[PDB]
């Protein structure tokens, strides 16, 4: 979105790889100058937690996301 | 038939047209020779008579469709007289268009720029602004004149030019043309000739093709000039970037002639100046004119009409007599060939005499053609004739045989490089300018460039084709192109491009007949009947034949080739390559004189608003510039205790994107040159950042002021 | 006789009272010329939006077209909007009130104020 | 305002309007424009003038320039 300065909201989960493909068609050189982390969700699910990490890191972080975080 | 009746009609028309034309021409000659209100009325009435006469004959020609006409001569004359023109437009349309044309011309002629220092002192372009753009070496002063001319007059032309475009297209479309651009490309159009036919679209292709072959030479010239200008304007020019438009030696950068003082290859070496020899040998205007006559007769061109010598302003009246003084050849008609000019004892005037007399020779040659077929093959033929005359006459060889330059002197290659660079500054320097301007106009007329992108593409094309960058970003409130005379005065421009090519093609061909052995840059066609013969072959043709055929008459080709132009500057080219060995030959269309202090700003309404996210329009932008100005004022009045009245106009925005990202920089309240340094602007933002965020219901995250960050 | 109160522009003049202490209270900013400049700019913005949307007309209203008068230490003043380059053309109070109502929120945001603190006398918040 | 090329001086044009014109708008234009241009330029000069004038008068044994 920043590399091609495209309108905010044009790229979604659906139009992303195709978007950057057409984007590379316009800017082939620049496309190679843009880092892109890999998103899998299953890889995220298949990431083992450290000992005691699940309770004092995983759950603690999820609760921060939860409302009235101090209650939970 | 029909052809028979058409021919009969044209015959009668020509008889009356030539006589009435003569009366109009004679009247204009009289008024030019003596500027009097009585003479004003004389020329006006005579002109009105001829115009009305021509209009009536135009309708009569329409009664003779050229389709049934087989004879080319009658067909050509019919087609010329037939042309309806703007008459095709409705009364209201015609009247409005005429008013726009007059308003635009008046704004250009009467528009004034007042010194910011003293509002009482205001300069016009013609005298004051032009002097600054041609002499001033103050970056700030040049920048002021350049921007002020576009900010004051350019805006006044923007709306008029828009309407002009619309009406012009309508008229041409109604005259059976794709657009007004196509209407203008009709000059070079040839039909119903075996191999000599030429399409209006062909012109575009040919111009572009030829332009690609000159690019290399121009790139070297550009790189050389950039290097020199870097010394003249230090900390102002990037050695890899484009050239600031306000430093090109004139208001528009049409010619680079005024950059010679800063680009002279060999300062120690002067250039031939036989004006002193002229005055020393008492060279009066009549003497210099005779030398011109001698030259033409030497190449085998008919002797100047005794009448010419009798009736011709060859020198300033000097007495109470008031007469205009622009070198001009006159074909008054009925064998009347006069020259009007305030001639002086100067090398320039000597060469101007040759140029003017060149036109007379062309006139005399085609004077025996049908009244309507008495003109240069195309719009770039006549001027080229004049140019090659001055070329041959300027050669030190010519002057040394004209008895002005002691032949004992030896022409120095350094002085040759000197001469070649000076010529390149005028010839090669205008080629990209001319090309780009016509390209822009063509695309605008055909709609390729929309109104919202007129200024956008203008500056994109400038940075890419001409390699020239705007010192200040100009939005679609500007009309930079319209700030030039031709654009604001509805004149074609491709003539200049084509003429330049034709000129060099002619010169080479004629010199080949002259049997030149040395560098073409030092060729004298004087004393060559063969060169004169080829020249005459085209000269006598007039408009009777296709310009493609007239070309074959001299050069032997049917299209404009740039090879001879390159051949002429080949010595310079080789030299430039050496000087540009260390330098970067080319430019990057990214460097700008204002990019350094420009702050990039990305805006995320939907990120911070989602629903009820207002659309960022010009009003939102206006608000932003106002908010920035507010910040600047606060910062200065607080940190500097300085009450500086920053306005939204001082906030210069550029590179606006649908991401709502743009680059902006702040200038002094009334000083385009004074750009507030990014440091101060960053501090000002930091100080009022919250306030700005509040104004747009945004936050540091959404209102990304790239370079400014919370802590 | 004559009334030193009557004014040729008073009819279309809109009174505005700003209550910084009522809203911001502690950490309230000081109203200066720059604050007044922002106000006129904000009004110009509002006028542009109103004409561009409701009237579908592009009128380049600037802070200069916003004519402020009777400025007081309670930050009260009468302002009237005028045509971009026509002093004689004063925008009717009705039209200006409509523009104010349309952009009231944004104006309040600009000064970090509220309809209660930012009182456009005659323009009634709903 | 319509044509920026057409500019009037006080005596040649502005005075004729203020003396002859009966148009509210035209009279308002000339009146405000005269004070919105020349008047704004004189403001700073007059401020210094008043200072130097007061100085000279007081130096010549006077309460103020008006005295
Ligand atoms: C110039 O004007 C003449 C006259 O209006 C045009 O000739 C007309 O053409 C149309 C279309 O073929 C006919 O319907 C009319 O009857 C013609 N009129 C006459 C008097 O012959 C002519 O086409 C115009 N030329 C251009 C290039 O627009
Ligand atoms: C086509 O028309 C032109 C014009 O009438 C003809 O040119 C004439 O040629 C005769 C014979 O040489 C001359 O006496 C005339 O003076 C010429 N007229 C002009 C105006 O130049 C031409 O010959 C015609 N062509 C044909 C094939 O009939
Ligand atoms: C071309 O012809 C002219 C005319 O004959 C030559 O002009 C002569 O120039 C020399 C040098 O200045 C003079 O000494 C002669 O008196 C000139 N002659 C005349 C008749 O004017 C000219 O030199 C010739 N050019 C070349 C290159 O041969
Ligand atoms: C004009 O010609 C002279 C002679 O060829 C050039 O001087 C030469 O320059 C080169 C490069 O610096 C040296 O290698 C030679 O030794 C020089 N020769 C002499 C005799 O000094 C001169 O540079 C040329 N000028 C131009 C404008 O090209
Ligand atoms: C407008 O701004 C320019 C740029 O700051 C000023 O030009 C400066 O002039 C001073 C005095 O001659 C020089 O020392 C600077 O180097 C100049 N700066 C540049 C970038 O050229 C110009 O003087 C200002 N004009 C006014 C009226 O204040
Ligand atoms: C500037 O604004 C004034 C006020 O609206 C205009 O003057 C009015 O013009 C109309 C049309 O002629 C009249 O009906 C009104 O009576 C006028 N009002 C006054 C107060 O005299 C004026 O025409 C506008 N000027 C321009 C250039 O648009
Ligand atoms: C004008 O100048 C003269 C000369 O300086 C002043 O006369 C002097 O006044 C002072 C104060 O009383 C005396 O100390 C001097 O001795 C006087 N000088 C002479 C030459 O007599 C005079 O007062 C000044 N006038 C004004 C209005 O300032």
């Amino acid at each position: 979105i920043n590399g091609f300065d495209l309108p905010e909201g044009n790229v979604t989960q659906e139009n992303f790889v195709d978007m950057q493909q057409r984007c590379n068609a316009s800017d082939p050189a620049a496309y190679a100058q843009l880092v892109f982390q890999t998103c899998d969700i299953n890889a995220f699910l298949s990431e083992a937690v450290e000992g005691t990490g699940l309770a004092f890191i995983v759950f603690t972080e999820a609760i921060t996301k939860m409302p009235l975080s101090p209650l939970w | 038939t029909i052809e028979e009746q058409a021919k009969t009609f044209l015959d009668k028309f020509n008889h009356e047209a030539e006589d009435l034309f003569y009366q109009s021409s004679l009247a204009s000659w009289n008024y030019n020779t003596n500027i009097t209100e009585e003479n004003v009325q004389n020329m006006n009435n005579a002109g009105d008579k001829w115009s009305a006469f021509l209009k009536e004959q135009s309708t009569l020609a329409q009664m003779y469709p050229l389709q049934e006409i087989q004879n080319l001569t009658v067909k050509l004359q019919l087609q010329a007289l037939q042309q309806n023109g703007s008459s095709v437009l409705s009364e209201d349309k015609s009247k409005r268009l005429n008013t726009i044309l007059n308003t635009m011309s008046t704004i250009y002629s009467t528009g004034k720029v007042c010194n910011p220092d003293n509002p009482q002192e205001c300069l016009l372009l013609e005298p004051g602004l032009n002097e600054i753009m041609a002499n001033s070496l103050d970056y700030n002063e040049r920048l002021w004149a350049w921007e002020s001319w576009r900010s004051e007059v350019g805006k006044q032309l923007r709306p008029l030019y828009e309407e002009y475009v619309v009406l012009k297209n309508e008229m041409a479309r109604a005259n059976h043309y794709e657009d007004y651009g196509d209407y203008w490309r009709g000059d070079y159009e040839v039909n119903g000739v075996d191999g000599y036919d030429y399409s209006r679209g062909q012109l575009i292709e040919d111009v572009e093709h030829t332009f690609e072959e000159i690019k290399p030479l121009y790139e070297h010239l550009h790189a050389y000039v950039r290097a020199k200008l870097m010394n003249a304007y230090p900390s102002y020019i990037s050695p890899i970037g484009c050239l600031p438009a306000h430093l090109l030696g004139d208001m528009w950068g049409r010619f680079w002639t005024n950059l010679y003082s800063l680009t002279v290859p060999f300062g120690q070496k002067p250039n031939i100046d036989v004006t002193d020899a002229m005055v020393d040998q008492a060279w009066d205007a009549q003497r210099i004119f005779k030398e011109a006559e001698k030259f033409f007769v030497s190449v085998g061109l008919p002797n100047m009409t005794q009448g010419f010598w009798e009736n011709s302003m060859l020198t300033d009246p000097g007495n109470v007599q008031k007469a205009v003084c622009h070198p001009t050849a006159w074909d008054l008609g009925k064998g009347d060939f006069r020259i009007l000019m305030c001639t002086k004892v100067t090398m320039d005037d000597f060469l101007t005499a040759h140029h003017e007399m060149g036109h007379i020779q062309y006139d005399m040659a085609y004077a025996a053609q049908p009244f309507l077929l008495r003109n240069g093959a195309n719009e770039g033929f006549h001027e080229a004739v004049g140019e090659i005359m001055s070329l041959s006459a300027a050669t030190p060889k010519h002057l040394k045989s004209i008895g002005l330059l002691s032949p004992d002197f030896q022409e120095d290659n350094e002085t040759e490089i000197n001469f070649l660079l000076k010529q390149a500054l005028t010839i090669v320097g205008t080629l990209p300018f001319t090309y780009m301007l016509e390209k822009w106009r063509w695309m605008v007329f055909k709609g390729e460039i929309p109104k919202d992108q007129w200024m956008k593409k203008w500056w994109e094309m400038k940075r890419e084709i001409v390699g020239v960058v705007e010192p200040v970003p100009h939005d679609e409130t500007y009309c930079d192109p319209a700030s030039l005379f031709h654009v604001s005065n509805d004149y074609s421009f491709i003539r200049y491009y084509t003429r330049t090519l034709y000129q060099f093609q002619f010169q080479e061909a004629l010199c080949q007949a002259a049997k030149h052995e040395g560098p073409l840059h030092k060729c004298d066609i004087s004393n060559s009947t063969e060169a004169g013969q080829k020249l005459f072959n085209m000269l006598r043709l007039g408009k009777s034949e296709p310009w493609t055929l007239a070309l074959e008459n001299v050069v032997g080709a049917k299209n404009m080739n740039v090879r001879p132009l390159l051949n002429y500057f080949e010595p310079l080219f080789t030299w430039l390559k050496d000087q540009n060995k260390n330098s970067f030959v080319g430019w990057s269309t990214d460097w700008s004189p204002y990019a350094d202090q420009s702050i990039k700003v990305r805006i995320s309404l939907k990120s911070a608003l989602g629903d009820k996210a207002y659309e960022w329009n010009d009003n939102e932008m206006y608000l932003f510039r106002s908010s920035v100005a507010y910040a600047m004022r606060q910062y200065f009045l607080k940190v500097k205790n300085q009450m500086i009245l920053f306005g939204e106009e001082d906030v210069r925005v550029a590179n606006l994107k649908p991401r709502i990202s743009f680059n902006f920089f702040v200038t002094a309240p009334k000083n385009v040159s004074d750009i507030i340094p990014r440091t101060e602007v960053e501090k000002a933002i930091r100080m009022s950042r919250s306030r700005i965020n509040d104004a747009f219901r945004l936050n540091d995250n959404s209102l990304e002021f790239l370079g400014i960050q919370p802590t």
